[PDB]
RNA sequence: ACGAGACUCUGGCAUGCUAACUAGUUACGCGACCGGUCGGCGUAACUUCUUAGAGGGACAAGUGGCGUUCAGCCACCCGAGAUUGAGCAAUAACAGGUCUGUGAUGCCCUUAGAUGUCCGGGGCUGCACGCGCGCUACACUGACUGGCUCAGCGUGUGCCUACCCUACGCCGGCAGGCGCGGGUAACCCGUUGAACCCCAUUCGUGAUGGGGAUCGGGGAUUGCAAUUAUUC
């Protein structure tokens, strides 16, 4: 039935199992240090997070 | 063009190895190889045999370059 | 290029015109004098100003200076 | 008592060229045990004239990509072929190298036309430093392409190249190239 | 006098110790010594055909210098460059079985024993054997 | 237990130094012997990203940085005095962890 | 010094000509089933001196080398050393050598073409079978 | 019961660019003309003691073609720490 | 009587402990004529060859070296040994002997006493290294 | 006045200061081998080595030339250093790129046999050919095989969220497998036993033992599926 079919494909490792915590996009994601945000969202929120440019 | 060096001596080339190589100012496996038309392995073996017999003096030994000279 | 900027030169000129008595030909005394009588927020800028002050002291030693 | 490697003195080496005496450094402050000194001779212009000539040769040996930076291999390749120059000639290898440097440096060569031009070449004189540089470069190149695809090892090709250049023989690649350059300069006089 | 491992040449020390191990005739060798490659990054079998004794000597000398090593540590010691064909080269570890069997053969000669912190270490008998061989090497052509 | 270790982590050097000096001064006004501030190596978190939101133009990268500084203070005291010293309204941004050895 | 006992400059083994000047364990590599590692293991377990060249070994040595080459498992050569392990049809472990063995077992592509497997079809069409891009590579011999 | 939220006032609204940006936003949302709102915000910032300020408004200000519009006053640095 | 004066090159750093002894020189527990490349052995022997065994005869030197690269650990060992002898002579003998040994060493090589400040430069994006750039095409 | 400079970060120097069992070094004891070698054990000194704070330090400052004898330039001494490398960066502009990063967006289009959304299977790689960035080479200044001996930057067990870095023991050529521990980290991996290089070996100038495309047959690993061949 539809209950056993809907979203039944395993999503445990690939890019289909990860997304931006801000915009829910799946591309250019930064998993380092547990940020789990895409590149653009990280550039947007880097100063708030505490990442600042020195060199 | 393609040189055809020997892998083991014949009596003619085993000769001219026991009375001219001991007279060269510089004895090297490449020099003997070129002047006797023999392979580098055979040249090295022959020079080691000559040195064992005391006819050649070892000047320097290295993994890439071994130099012998006449006993005079 | 060791060309000093107008910041260094005007600061040195004002310092010399104001405190000519306290200054001399010594860089290491001049820099202390500058750091005592002035407010220079950087050490490198202070050193540049003191060096130009020393140069100008030598210049006034053998005559006048237009600044 | 600062013999190179541990065997070659310098007290007997005579430059005897006057022109290149100030640019070949071999004799008293430039007597060192090894042709490896790290050194910062490229920092200011003309300083490389203070570099010992054997170290300049050693540096010029590291060439054609696969041998870049391998200076221990090149000091070995100089230590050998000094051991071989001594056997072949009976003279101090340093003297042979210095004579080769003197003989293999061009004295004239051609540049693009004079003040300006885009058609022919005009002959000019060579600086002593450029003479020494070109001599080292030519000697090293001749050795390098004598040893390529040949059972003759390096430190044998370089030894024979230096010996021929010291003799002034035309069997040397450096002497041939020097003559070619000098003749072209003659034609464009 | 007194001579230890650290004041003699390590290459000829290794050769002398390997000769001593082979001459003793008490080191048990695996039956696949003439078939294995000693590393995935190797292309051919070792040339010596007595390579097990040389490797045992090297392992014992290493345990002499820095004790407490085990398989993995020795596997990293005997690692090297791997050429991947038309791909760039990378570091590669040595064979684990050869290191494990070499260590297991050094013990049973009563020269190597397990350490408390995990791994292998030289036994006082092993230290004495290595120092005697070092003295022999020094008294040899090293200096007469 | 008389072995108390205070671990101080911060992203700002000045705040960390002020808090450490205040803590050691408080522990020294009281007759307590305190092991000085041990400074652990700074941890530099690095993220390098493409500047553009797209894939067009000269490839330029932002090199972001975060720096974490860590201080350690060891002191011999009863726990009550340690609680008195720690709660001195420390500067914001500095994380303080008191541990019993 | 060259051996007077008819130093074999050319040696015939398995309808292949090996060079007597080549050092053994590299001369027998010319056989189309033997390369380097197999040659070394065969000569190690045949107990012949590896420093000899292929022309100095006697007839008996070459004969036992050939036999140990054709019967690897009978002389304790490991099963993972062979190039025809668990061969389809007759599940026998073996080493295929030279013309008539290596090239005939090469003609197992007809099995793939008879079952019309994709790899067999790529073989039949002259294309590449191990999943490589064919846009800008392998453009030689394709007009 | 562990988290709790206060609410305080900014010391000087005229010197907070987020506050001034919000003021301009809700002025424009109220139908005020762009230039009037920008000039008013500029003058309020200057009257609050600011050494200088710069307000830029970009978009379809007049017609279907976008344009940018800049208002500056006083001193304004751009480079360095 | 000890000094512990150290020397550096690139990332390699060696510390030489020089105390009152009888002429022992060891590096990481091995004697001096046993260091690895052995092509630059004379580079290690330069201090003792220049100053003579008599000047080292009253001291034992033990060098611990760690850091990057064989050819930097060499030059670090020799810098450490030279500076250790200079400091020991300065602290325990006199200023005149220190002056003469320093003069000899400095005349032969400044890097025997003063460290080379050169260090690896950073890589910038857009190229494989510090100043090289990736190939540009049109 | 903005931009440049100044500025911030960073690289070099400090036997001067502050101070450390999550860094050490000396010294002294106890051991193991032949005074020596101990990443063997333990505890005083202390801070050179390691960390990281404060401060210092270089300014064309000194000397000699060249200059309008100015702005500065050249050389040399002393010196750790006499131009370390980055970051940020004006006015103004482009119909440059991005609606495929967004719960950024205006207008259109579609909206239930959907251009929404799941779920099977294809594709995105398909190959006569053209064009960019590259990797591996054409060897002997090299391949092979043993032996010896040195790094630095750093990342490690996760909101959802499954998925960490690994020492040691054993089994197996191997790739791997099985047990046991440490580590949320200057604490464990790790003393990061890197490669080149160094030392010795065999090859011997030729498509050769150079070089490894292509292709066959086996064996494992991750995954829900490996065929169009994941990787090994
Ligand atoms: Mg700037
Ligand atoms: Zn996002």
């Amino acid at each position: 039935g539809h209950q056993q079919l809907y979203w039944s494909h395993p999503r445990k490792f690939g890019q289909g199992s990860r997304s931006c915590r801000v915009c829910s996009n799946r591309h250019g994601l930064i998993r380092k240090y547990g940020l789990n945000m895409c590149r653009q969202c990280f550039r947007q929120y880097a100063k708030d997070i505490g990442f600042i440019k020195l060199d | 063009d393609k040189l055809n060096n020997l892998v083991l001596f014949d009596k003619a080339t085993y000769d001219k190895l026991c009375k001219e190589v001991p007279n060269y100012k510089l004895i090297t496996p490449a020099v003997v190889s070129e002047r006797l038309k023999i392979r580098g392995s055979l040249a090295r073996a022959a020079l080691q045999e000559l040195l064992s017999k005391g006819l050649i003096k070892l000047v320097s030994k290295h993994r890439a370059q071994v130099i012998y000279t006449r006993n005079t | 290029g060791r060309v000093r900027t107008k910041t260094v030169k005007k600061a040195a000129r004002v310092i010399i015109e104001k405190y000519y008595t306290r200054l001399g030909n010594d860089f290491h005394t001049n820099k202390r004098v500058c750091e005592e009588i002035a407010i220079i927020p950087s050490k490198k800028l202070r050193n540049k100003i003191a060096g130009y002050v020393t140069h100008l002291m030598k210049r006034i030693q053998r005559g006048p200076v237009r600044g | 008592d600062i013999k190179l490697f541990g065997k070659w003195s310098t007290d007997d080496v005579q430059i005897n060229d006057i022109s290149l005496q100030d640019y070949i450094a071999v004799k008293e402050k430039y007597a060192k045990y090894l042709p490896h000194s790290a050194g910062r001779y490229a920092a200011k212009r003309f300083r490389k004239a203070q570099c010992p000539i054997v170290e300049r040769l050693t540096n010029s040996m590291m060439m054609h990509g696969r041998n870049n930076g391998k200076k221990l291999m090149t000091v070995r390749i100089v230590k050998h072929a000094f051991e071989i120059i001594h056997l072949l000639t009976g003279e101090n290898p340093l003297q042979v190298l210095v004579n080769a440097i003197i003989n293999s440096g061009p004295r004239e060569d051609s540049t693009r036309i004079g003040r300006a031009g885009t058609v022919r070449r005009q002959a000019v004189d060579v600086s002593p430093l450029r003479r020494v540089n070109q001599a080292i470069w030519l000697l090293c190149t001749g050795a390098r392409e004598a040893a390529f695809r040949n059972i003759k090892t390096i430190a044998e090709c370089l030894a024979d190249e230096l010996i021929n250049a010291a003799k002034g023989s035309s069997n040397s690649y450096a002497i041939k190239k020097k003559d070619e350059l000098e003749r072209v300069a003659k034609s464009n006089r | 006098p007194g001579v230890t491992v650290k004041d003699v040449n390590q290459q000829e020390f290794v050769r002398a110790l390997a000769a001593f191990l082979k001459k003793s005739g008490k080191l048990k060798v695996p039956e696949w010594v003439d078939t294995v490659k000693l590393a995935k990054h190797k292309e051919l079998a070792p040339y010596d055909e007595n390579w097990f004794y040389t490797r045992a000597a090297s392992t014992a000398r290493h345990l002499y210098l820095r004790g407490g090593a085990g398989v993995g540590s020795m596997t990293k010691i005997y690692g090297g460059r791997q050429r991947n064909g038309v791909m760039p080269s990378h570091f590669s570890r040595g064979s684990k079985s050869v290191a494990r069997r070499v260590l297991q053969a050094l013990e049973g000669l009563k020269m190597v024993e397990k350490d408390q912190d995990g791994g292998r270490k030289l036994t006082p008998q092993g230290q004495r054997d290595l120092d005697r061989i070092a003295g022999q090497v020094a008294a040899a052509n090293k200096k007469h | 237990i008389h072995r108390i270790r205070i671990t101080l982590t911060s992203r700002n050097v000045k705040s960390l130094e002020k808090v450490c000096a205040d803590l050691i001064r408080g522990a020294k006004e009281k007759n307590l012997k305190v092991k000085g501030p041990v400074r652990m190596p700074t941890k530099t978190l690095r993220i390098t990203t493409r500047k553009t939101p797209c894939g067009e133009g000269s490839k330029t990268w932002d090199r972001f940085q975060m720096r974490i500084h860590k201080r350690l203070i060891d002191l011999h005291s009863p726990s009550e005095i340690v609680k008195q010293i720690t709660s001195i309204s420390i500067e914001p941004g500095v994380e303080v962890e008191v541990t019993i050895a | 010094l060259v051996i007077p006992e008819k130093f074999q400059h050319i040696l015939r083994v398995l309808n292949t000509n090996i060079d007597g000047r080549r050092k053994i364990a590299f001369a027998i590599t010319a056989i189309k089933g033997v390369g380097r590692r197999y040659a070394h293991v065969v000569l190690r377990k045949a107990d012949i001196d590896l420093t000899k060249r292929a022309g100095e070994l006697t007839e008996d040595e070459v004969e036992r080398v050939i036999t140990i080459m054709q019967n690897p498992r009978q002389y304790k050569i490991p099963d993972w050393f062979l190039n025809r392990q668990k061969d389809v049809k007759d599940g026998k472990y073996s080493q295929v050598l030279a013309n008539g063995l290596d090239n005939k077992l090469r003609e197992d592509l007809e099995r793939l073409k008879k079952i019309r497997a994709h790899r067999g079809l790529r073989h039949f069409w002259g294309l590449r079978v191990r999943g490589q891009h064919t846009k800008t590579t392998g453009r030689r011999g394709r007009t | 019961g562990s988290v709790e939220l206060y609410a305080e006032k900014v010391a000087t609204r005229g010197l907070c660019a987020i506050a001034q940006a919000e003021s301009l936003r809700y002025k424009l949302l109220g139908g005020l003309a762009v230039r009037r709102a920008c000039y008013g915000v500029l003058r309020f910032i200057m009257e609050s003691g600011a050494k200088g300020c710069e307000v830029v408004v970009s978009g379809k200000l007049r017609g279907q073609r976008a344009k940018s519009m800049k208002f500056v006053d006083g001193l304004m640095i751009h480079s360095g720490d | 009587q000890s000094v512990q004066v150290f020397g550096r090159k690139k990332t390699a750093t060696a510390v030489a402990h020089c105390k009152r002894g009888n002429g022992l020189i060891k590096v990481n527990g091995r004697p001096l004529e046993m260091i690895e490349p052995r092509t630059l052995q004379y580079k290690l022997l330069e201090p003792v060859l220049l100053l003579g065994k008599e000047r080292f005869a009253g001291v034992d030197i033990r060098v611990r070296v760690k850091g990057g690269g064989h050819v930097a650990q060499i030059y670090a060992i020799r810098q450490s040994i030279s500076k250790a002898l200079v400091a020991y002579y300065q602290k325990y003998v006199d200023e005149a002997s220190k002056k003469e040994i320093k003069d000899i060493l400095i005349q032969y090589d400044r890097t025997l006493l003063v460290a080379d400040p050169r260090r690896c430069e950073s890589k910038k994006f857009g190229g494989p290294g510090a100043r090289a750039r990736y190939q540009k095409s049109y």
